[PDB]
């Protein structure tokens, strides 16, 4: 989310929608919001939050794995 | 020899295209 | 819903947004203020996706014309679906 | 706006035309007169081919059909500045959309009303503060 | 003109809407056929299109699991199988239902039935219904497997 | 019912397509066929 | 034990072998050939079937010739 | 007026103009001439970096077809005379300053070294000990193993080589210089495609391969036998010894006693002394034989200069390649191929997009190819050498890859013309495109659930205990059934499928397993469910990669978001924030999410070679014959989870790097933190905006201002697209960095 | 899996109702009132 931004995903999403739009028996469902990219405030939102999650668990993980195992 | 038991189960792949044909030339016979 | 377009009284007339402007929300209407003695207006910006392009084009000193993004439409948003 | 006539272009089909949304809510048209056959890029990926005489065409958006004008007004030999178009909705009410008053926006024209219009400058909005409990931004005041 | 050999043509004469008339998209074939599944078939109300959609789905939805769940290497293989695809066939019911709930709040059509608030609820009672019989219906062949290859090779007789 | 030859799983399974749904599916259709319209 | 070939060429493999296939090959160029007469340098006095259409052509139905012929030889000889 | 030659036409297809641009030295002192709107005057710092971003963008630059293909010509040559300067160096570098002789006098106990480092502020360390009292630093390009197949011996011939080298340069520098300024070829010239293409596969390929047969034959052969034998390079005769006296040669090889007689009477059979057909590897060398590849590159001069013979020019004979493009259309195609010799003709950005596509293709096929077909003597003993060109190789071709997309978006972009295509291929490509990415998209989702998705699940199911329930040859097997088949049928082709083949082509495949000194060269290279799913994580990875161009490429010119995207360019940030938001929808952006995609392809390929090969492939043989492989086969049960990637593939075999410090070795570890920081430093690019950049300048610039230090050309924070072009360029460059140390120390440490 | 503390028999039923009941019902009300066209 932080290095790819949104246009290239909303054209992506627009492909996938057609090719909803067009495939039978899944033609008989259709979405009640229209499916759009993320917007670019969402996105950086969203992938400083997968970033600082990943961030403190790993983190975390390391820390107390290691002073477990090695006890101090 | 004994026939293969991969060699049946190949001919009906071979025989999956006249069945299209047939059925093009069924359909097409019919119009 | 729509966006929201203004046109500042630094406006120099110069029609350069209404040009620029892919879906035409813009319109040159006579004015007084300025030598070209027109300014532009934003009669549709119910059509108006945001682009900025008015925006890029405008030459005044900080621009004459303001497009502040707002709620959210299926026109606003540029979709075909 | 009445009924709206022209030929549709020569053309064998794209993915990128129309969808769900031109029968369910709105789908744009644009008509133009061309003076012959002549190949155009189509605004969803391909070329076609325009008629001499009466063209209508019916895109998924407006953005669309004022991107076709462009090219049209732009990239011909005789330039065709004669395009129109209009809004269609699914109940077949159909709407003119462009040029509004018979006339392109870029030049000015009598008889239309500033809209959008503020009488200062950018510098000369009121502070946030000044406006705060209400539900206006200062651009809208 | 002497032309025509095309065999993509423009998707129902009009070359405008998105889409392109293809031996997969548009053929008399894949029309016949899709066009006669239990969800397009004339003359069908929904909730037998439902409990047809069901039984197929729930008689397939019993192979992964059996032959690849976590019961697979134990004593109950099938058993197994058959818990995961009714639970499978819950959980897609419940899918089915918040569905129609959310999708037809407003104005009922006039088109077709299935596309209802009370049509896709028949709809997705008769899924619900053929769903079940249909994984229990495989899960008594494969519990039961000896006796139906004895009848199919004459065992019994 | 048994079959020294290879693949002797395939009759096991193809006779009863051949006589059952084969059968009904082609006299289904061309019932369907025959009572069109109306 | 590798591909033996013919040892020595004398009779069998001229002649026999690569001249028939450079007729055989002038007599499908004659009759395939689009452009049969039209190189920068032309052909001197036609008269037989070598330089009757050219030398571009010629030259070229030769080469399929000896294309033809070598791929005879060395596949008779095993 | 300058140096004007007579003539030279030929009466041909020539037409040149005598001398359109005068040489002179005042557009040098003035930068940015080649564009108008850097020929005014730089306001703003904006100005520098365009001058560097639109120097090559001759399309920009000028109007005239002819002239921008006057200037590719130059460049060509002007770049063939680097490369030149570049070989040569290299050449240079192994005559006076390695250890060639003394390797090829010993090649098993000792190492090739080049680049003696200059001992100061500590930096001697470097000079490591590669054996006979040299010290320096060891190469992987393998220049040794190609020089000892080539038939070199002593330091003088490279030293003669690179002498040549720096002519040849100098000759193609001349070259370019006279065909831009003096005799500069007219357009017309360079549209005759059949002519161009005839010659380039009869002069360039066969007529090259036909010469180095005959040096293979007459140089590399009989001095490689001669070394193989162990008459040691002092005692071998020269080359040119060989042809002064063919008894030499008839002792060799009995066939020259026969002469040319064999050749001109289609005796062939006889020259099975040199000429041979024997598959396998060398029992001596390890690598490939020479006597192999002097028959390969025959048949291939053969082959090629046949080929040279297709198209037509001035003769009538030949193939009009607009027929041939003409005449193929069918009914899911309408015209066909109507149109596209017209655009291969006028259009350099298309032929540039295929040629990149197939030449990187044709670069990863090298590293393919030769790896596990080592050519050269004694490379597959140097697993440096090999690990290093291999994943060089996959580099380049990636790169080249990536670039084929850019062109074949920039063609879009700018040389396309919708009436010069009409209902043909990429008419109707075009009109589907949609079809085309929605399907490539749900493909690449099935691939990347149906491989990563593979290893998650191993690694949860090991994670709670339950190996049983893992995908593995243990457990749940998903064996290359196809791959394994197809290695029995080459294993089995030397004498029934390939009868005159001694051995199979390579012993990858199966059979043997060949070692050469202590070392295995190259022996059979088991495939299972491991192997099945690091070939299905490529799978998905290519296929994302070309989702990305492809996509790129298909709406280049426009998209139901933004329908006049033609109009905006190749290459250009966004176009507003309207719409939701329209960042990265040009080609540009395209390639440049491409970058990284292809870099994680890659990555991943060359962390797969490196494991597969020191776990199931590269070790050392013991007397009774007992194979001690280098991480002791241990691919099938750790590279099935990711964390098994992450400890013995990473963690365990980073340790020499890591260590490297106080050793000669310290580089590749000073390096490895190196391509670390530059790979974080990206992330500030890549991550952030210009607008907080520039804010921030503001500040700055009042400081500057405050005490009337502020320079005249205005700093500005860098543009959209160049903050990305600086952020992916910085990315690729530190992870490769990092990867080329990691590999590097891994392969230079385990001997 | 076992538990030696008192009532060891509430994570049995507690564990699948917080993992596939609570979580199936809230999505399902928050799914069905977010979607609700209701005016207002
Ligand atoms: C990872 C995915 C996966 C897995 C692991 C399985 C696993 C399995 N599948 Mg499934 N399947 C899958 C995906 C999968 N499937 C998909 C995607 C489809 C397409 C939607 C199918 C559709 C399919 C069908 C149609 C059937 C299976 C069946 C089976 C079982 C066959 C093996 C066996 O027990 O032998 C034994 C196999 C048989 C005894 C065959 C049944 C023979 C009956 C009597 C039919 C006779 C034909 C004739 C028309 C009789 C009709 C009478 C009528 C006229 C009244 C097996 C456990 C079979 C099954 O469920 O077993 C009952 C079966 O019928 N699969
Ligand atoms: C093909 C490219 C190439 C590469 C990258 C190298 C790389 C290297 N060479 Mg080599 N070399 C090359 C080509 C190349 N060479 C060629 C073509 C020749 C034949 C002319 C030589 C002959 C040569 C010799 C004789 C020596 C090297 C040396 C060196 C090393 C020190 C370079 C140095 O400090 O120079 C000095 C650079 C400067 C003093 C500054 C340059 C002036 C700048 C450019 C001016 C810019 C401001 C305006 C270095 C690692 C040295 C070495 O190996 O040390 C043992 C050394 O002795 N090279
Ligand atoms: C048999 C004739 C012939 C040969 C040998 C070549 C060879 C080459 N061409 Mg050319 N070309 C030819 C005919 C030929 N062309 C004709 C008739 C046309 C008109 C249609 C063109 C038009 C054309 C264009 C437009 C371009 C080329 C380019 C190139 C070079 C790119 C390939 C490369 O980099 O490989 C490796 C390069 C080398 C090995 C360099 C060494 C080759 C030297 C320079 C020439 C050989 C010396 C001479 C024949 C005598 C030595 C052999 C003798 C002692 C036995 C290449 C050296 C490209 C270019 O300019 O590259 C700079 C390019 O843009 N060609
Ligand atoms: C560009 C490639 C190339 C070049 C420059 C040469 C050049 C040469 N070859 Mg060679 N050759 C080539 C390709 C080439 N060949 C290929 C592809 C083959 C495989 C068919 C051979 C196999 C071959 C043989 C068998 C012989 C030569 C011989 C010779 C030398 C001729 C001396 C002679 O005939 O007197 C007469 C020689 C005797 C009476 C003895 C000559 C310098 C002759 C030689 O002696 O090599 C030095 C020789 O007999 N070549
Ligand atoms: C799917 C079809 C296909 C494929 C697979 C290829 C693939 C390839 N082509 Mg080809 N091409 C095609 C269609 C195709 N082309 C068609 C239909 C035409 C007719 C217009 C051409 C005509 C063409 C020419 C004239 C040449 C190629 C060459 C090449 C190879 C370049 C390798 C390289 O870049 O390395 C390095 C590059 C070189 C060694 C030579 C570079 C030659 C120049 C720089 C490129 C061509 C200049 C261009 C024709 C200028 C005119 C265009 C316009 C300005 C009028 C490559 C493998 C080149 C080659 O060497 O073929 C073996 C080359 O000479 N192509
Ligand atoms: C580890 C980092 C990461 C991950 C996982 C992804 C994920 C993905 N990228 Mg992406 N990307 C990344 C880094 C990453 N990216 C970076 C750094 C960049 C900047 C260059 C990009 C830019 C980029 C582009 C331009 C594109 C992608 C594409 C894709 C999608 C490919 C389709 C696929 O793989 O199927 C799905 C695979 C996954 C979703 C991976 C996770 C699957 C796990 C194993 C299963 C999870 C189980 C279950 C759902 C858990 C539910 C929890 C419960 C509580 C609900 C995919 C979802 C391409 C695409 O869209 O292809 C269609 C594409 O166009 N990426
Ligand atoms: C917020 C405090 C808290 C937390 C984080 C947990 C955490 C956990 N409990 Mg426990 N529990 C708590 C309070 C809490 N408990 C209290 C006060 C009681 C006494 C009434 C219990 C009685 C209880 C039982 C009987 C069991 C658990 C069990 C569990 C485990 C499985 C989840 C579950 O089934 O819960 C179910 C919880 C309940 C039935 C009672 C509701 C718990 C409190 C009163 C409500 C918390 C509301 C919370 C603050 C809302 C904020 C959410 C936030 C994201 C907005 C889990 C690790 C199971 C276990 O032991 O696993 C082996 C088990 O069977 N809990
Ligand atoms: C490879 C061969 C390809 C064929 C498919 C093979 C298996 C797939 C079966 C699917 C069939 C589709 C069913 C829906 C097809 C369907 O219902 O179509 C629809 C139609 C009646 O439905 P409607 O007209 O209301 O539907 C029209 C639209 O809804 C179309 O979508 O039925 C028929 O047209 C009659 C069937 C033709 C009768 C054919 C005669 C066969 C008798 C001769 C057989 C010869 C056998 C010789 C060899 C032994
Ligand atoms: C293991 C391989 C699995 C693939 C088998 C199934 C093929 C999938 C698509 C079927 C049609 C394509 C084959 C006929 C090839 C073919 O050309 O068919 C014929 C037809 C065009 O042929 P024409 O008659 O026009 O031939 C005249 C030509 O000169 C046209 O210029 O192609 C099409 O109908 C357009 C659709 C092709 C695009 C479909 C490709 C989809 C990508 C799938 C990739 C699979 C990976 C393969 C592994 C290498
Ligand atoms: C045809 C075809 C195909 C194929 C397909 C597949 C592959 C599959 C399917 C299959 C399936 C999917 C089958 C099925 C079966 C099912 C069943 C057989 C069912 C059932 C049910 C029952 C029998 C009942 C039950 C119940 C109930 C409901 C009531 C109560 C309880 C109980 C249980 C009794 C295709 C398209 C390719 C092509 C064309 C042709
Ligand atoms: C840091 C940063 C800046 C500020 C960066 C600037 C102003 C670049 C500064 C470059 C200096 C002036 C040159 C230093 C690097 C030289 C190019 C190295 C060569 C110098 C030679 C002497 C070797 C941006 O403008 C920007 C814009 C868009 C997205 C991200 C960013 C971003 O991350
Ligand atoms: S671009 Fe700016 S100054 Fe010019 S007419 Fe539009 S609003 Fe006025
Ligand atoms: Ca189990
Ligand atoms: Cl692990």
């Amino acid at each position: 989310f932080l290095i790819s931004w949104r246009g290239y995903w909303q054209e992506l999403i627009e492909t996938i929608v057609w090719a909803h739009e067009r495939t039978p028996l899944a033609n008989l469902v259709r979405w009640k919001d229209k499916p759009v990219a993320l917007s670019i405030v969402q996105a950086r939102l969203v992938g400083l939050a997968h970033f600082t999650v990943g961030y403190v668990l790993t983190y975390a993980a390391f820390l107390i794995a290691s002073t477990a195992g090695k006890f101090g | 020899m004994a026939l293969s038991d991969t060699q049946i189960l190949a001919a009906l792949v071979v025989a999956l295209l006249p069945a299209f044909l047939a059925f093009r030339l069924s359909t097409e016979l019919y119009k | 819903m729509s966006h929201s377009v203004k046109i500042y009284d630094t406006c120099i007339g110069c029609t350069q947004c209404v040009r620029a402007c892919p879906l035409d929300v813009l319109e040159m209407v006579p004015w007084d203020g300025c030598k070209a003695a027109q300014i532009a207006s934003s009669p549709r910006t119910e059509d108006c996706v945001g682009c900025k392009r008015c925006e890029t084009a405008c030459p005044t000193d900080f621009l004459s014309i303001r497009v502040y993004l707002g709620a959210e439409t299926t026109r606003s948003m540029g979709l075909a679906y | 706006m009445t009924e709206l006539s022209g030929q549709p272009p020569k053309f064998g089909g794209s993915t990128g035309g129309l969808l769900s949304k031109a029968n369910r809510e709105e789908k744009y048209a644009i008509t133009w007169t061309s003076a012959s056959e002549q190949v155009f890029e189509m605004p969803t990926g391909g070329a076609a081919i325009m008629n001499e005489g009466e063209n209508l065409l019916y895109l998924a958006r407006k953005e669309q059909c004022l991107a076709l004008g462009t090219q049209l007004r732009t990239k011909f030999k005789p330039k065709i500045q004669d395009y129109k178009i209009y809004r269609v909705y699914p109940s077949g009410e159909v709407q003119y959309l462009h040029p509004a008053d018979g006339v392109f926006p870029e030049k000015v024209n009598e008889g239309r009303e500033a809209q959008g219009t503020k009488t200062r400058r950018i510098g000369q909005n009121p502070e946030p503060v000044t406006i705060k409990f209400s539900g206006k931004a200062p651009y809208e005041v | 003109m002497a032309e025509s050999n095309q065999v993509v043509q423009a998707y129902n004469g009009d070359p405008f809407v998105g889409h392109l008339s293809t031996p997969i998209s548009d053929s008399a074939f894949t029309r016949t056929f899709i066009g006669n599944l239990p969800a397009y078939r004339k003359g069908l109300s929904p909730i037998l299109r439902g409990l047809e959609v069901g039984m197929a789905h729930g008689y397939f939805l019993i192979g992964p699991w059996t032959l690849l769940g976590p019961l697979r290497d134990s004593e109950y293989q099938y058993i197994g199988g058959l818990i995961g695809a009714l639970a499978l066939i819950l959980v897609a019911t419940a899918a089915l239902s918040s569905y129609g709930l959310v999708t037809f709040q407003g104005e009922q059509g006039s088109g077709d039935t299935l596309q209802t608030a009370d049509g896709w609820s028949q709809f997705a009672a008769g899924f619900f219904v053929g769903g079940m019989g249909g994984a229990f219906v495989a899960y008594f062949l494969l519990e039961n497997l000896s006796v139906v290859d004895g009848i199919f090779r004459g065992l019994f007789n | 019912m048994d079959g020294s030859y290879a693949a002797s799983y395939l009759p096991w399974i193809l006779i009863p397509m051949v006589g059952w749904l084969f059968p009904a599916v082609t006299m289904g259709l061309l019932f369907i066929h025959i009572e069109s319209e109306g | 034990a590798q591909a033996s070939p013919t040892t020595a060429g004398w009779s069998l493999s001229v002649g026999i072998i690569m001249c028939l296939c450079n007729v055989f090959a002038f007599v499908i160029g004659y009759f395939a050939i689009q452009k049969t007469g039209k190189g920068k340098d032309l052909a001197l006095p036609q008269l037989a079937s070598k330089k009757t259409f050219g030398l571009p052509e010629l030259l070229a139905t030769m080469s399929f010739g000896h294309i033809l012929g070598a791929g005879m030889v060395l596949g008779l000889a095993s | 007026m300058t140096i004007s030659p007579p003539e030279r036409e030929a009466k041909a297809k020539v037409s040149v103009d005598n001398n359109p641009v005068p040489t002179s030295f005042e557009k040098w002192g003035k930068p940015g001439h080649f564009d108008r709107t850097l020929a005014r005057g730089p306001k703003t710092t904006t100005w520098i970096w365009n001058l560097h971003a639109n120097a090559h963008d001759f399309d920009s630059q000028t109007s005239d077809l002819e002239d921008v293909s006057r200037k590719i010509f130059s460049a060509h040559f002007g770049h063939l005379a680097v490369v030149f300067v570049w070989l040569s160096g290299m050449y240079f570098h192994g005559a006076k300053f390695s250890n060639y002789e003394g390797w090829l006098a010993d090649p098993t106990h000792i190492k090739p070294s080049a680049q003696v480092v200059w001992p100061i502020v500590g930096q001697g360390i470097l000079n490591g000990d590669v054996g006979g009292g040299f010290h320096g630093i060891q190469i992987t390009s393998g220049l040794f193993y190609l020089w000892r197949a080539s038939g070199f011996t002593d330091s003088y011939q490279l030293y003669c080589t690179a002498i040549g080298g720096l002519v040849m340069a100098a000759l193609m520098l001349f070259a370019g210089w006279f065909h831009y300024h003096v005799k500069a070829p007219k357009l017309e010239w360079f549209q005759n495609v059949e002519s161009m293409m005839n010659h380039h596969l009869a002069g360039l390929l066969g007529l090259g391969s036909l010469g180095w047969a005959g040096h293979q034959i007459h140089v590399s052969m009989p001095i490689n036998k001669l070394l193989d034998a162990g008459v040691a390079p002092k005692d071998i005769p020269l080359p040119h010894e060989f042809i002064l006296e063919p008894s030499k040669m008839a002792e060799l090889y009995p066939s020259f006693a026969q002469g040319l007689t064999p050749f001109f009477t289609l005796n062939w059979g006889v020259y099975s002394d040199f000429l041979t057909f024997k598959g396998g590897l060398n029992p001596v060398t390890g690598g490939l034989w020479l006597s192999d590849t002097a028959h390969h590159h025959l048949a291939i001069a053969v082959l090629f200069i046949i080929a040279g013979h297709m198209y037509r020019t001035n003769w009538g004979i030949g193939h009009s390649m607009k027929e041939i493009l003409e005449a193929h259309k069918g009914p899911f195609t309408g015209e066909g191929h109507k149109g596209l010799y017209e655009i291969l003709t006028t259009s350099w950005h298309a032929q540039l997009a295929i040629n990149l596509a197939l030449l990187g293709s044709l670069t990863i096929i090298v590293a393919q190819h030769m790896y596990a077909m080592p050519p050269y003597p004694y490379q597959a003993i140097d697993y440096a050498t090999q690990l290093s060109l291999f994943t060089h190789h996959m580099w380049i071709g990636g790169f080249l890859i990536v670039g084929a997309g850019a062109h074949g978006a920039i063609f879009m972009v700018r040389d396309y013309d919708p009436a010069k295509n009409v209902n043909n291929l990429l008419d109707r490509m075009l009109r589907h495109r949609d079809a085309i990415i929605s399907h490539l998209n749900w493909v690449c989702i099935f691939l990347g659930f149906h491989s990563f998705g593979l290893y998650i699940h191993n690694d949860t199911m090991r994670a709670l205990g339950r190996p049983q329930d893992m995908f593995s040859d243990t457990a749940i097997q998903l064996q290359p059934i196809f791959a394994q088949w197809v290695q029995h049928l080459h294993t089995l082709a030397p004498g029934a499928t390939a009868p005159n083949a001694l051995a199979t082509a390579s012993y990858a495949f199966g059979g043997e397993t060949i070692a050469v000194a202590g070392k295995v060269a190259m022996m059979p290279i088991t495939l299972g469910t491991a192997d099945f799913m690091v070939h299905h994580i490529h799978a998905f990875t290519i296929h994302v990669t070309a989702l990305i161009l492809l996509k790129g490429v298909l709406y280049a010119r426009s998209s139901r978001l933004v329908p006049d995207k033609a109009n905006l360019g190749f290459r250009f940030p966004c176009d507003g924030p309207g719409r939701g938001g329209t960042c990265q929808v040009s080609g540009w952006d395209h390639v440049f999410l491409g970058l990284f995609w292809m870099y994680n392809s890659l990555s991943i390929v060359i962390f797969h070679f490196s494991w597969k090969m020191q776990s199931d492939v590269w070790g050392t043989v013991s007397p009774d014959g007992s194979v001690t492989h280098v991480t002791l086969g241990n691919f099938a049960q750790s590279a099935i989870t990711i964390n098994g990637w992450l400890r013995d593939f990473l963690w365990a075999q980073a340790a020499n790097v890591i260590n490297s410090y106080g050793s000669a070795l310290s580089a590749y570890g000073i390096m490895f933190l190196a391509g670390h920081f530059v790979f974080a430093f990206s992330l500030m690019f890549l991550f952030s905006g210009r607008g907080y950049w520039q804010e921030l300048i503001e500040s700055i610039v009042w400081a500057h201002n405050k005490l009337n230090v502020a320079p005249a050309i205005q700093p500005r924070a860098l543009s959209i697209i160049q903050g990305r072009a600086v952020g992916v360029a910085h990315y690729l460059l530190g992870g490769i960095v990092t990867t080329w140390a990691f590999f590097l120390a891994r392969s230079l440490s385990i001997g």
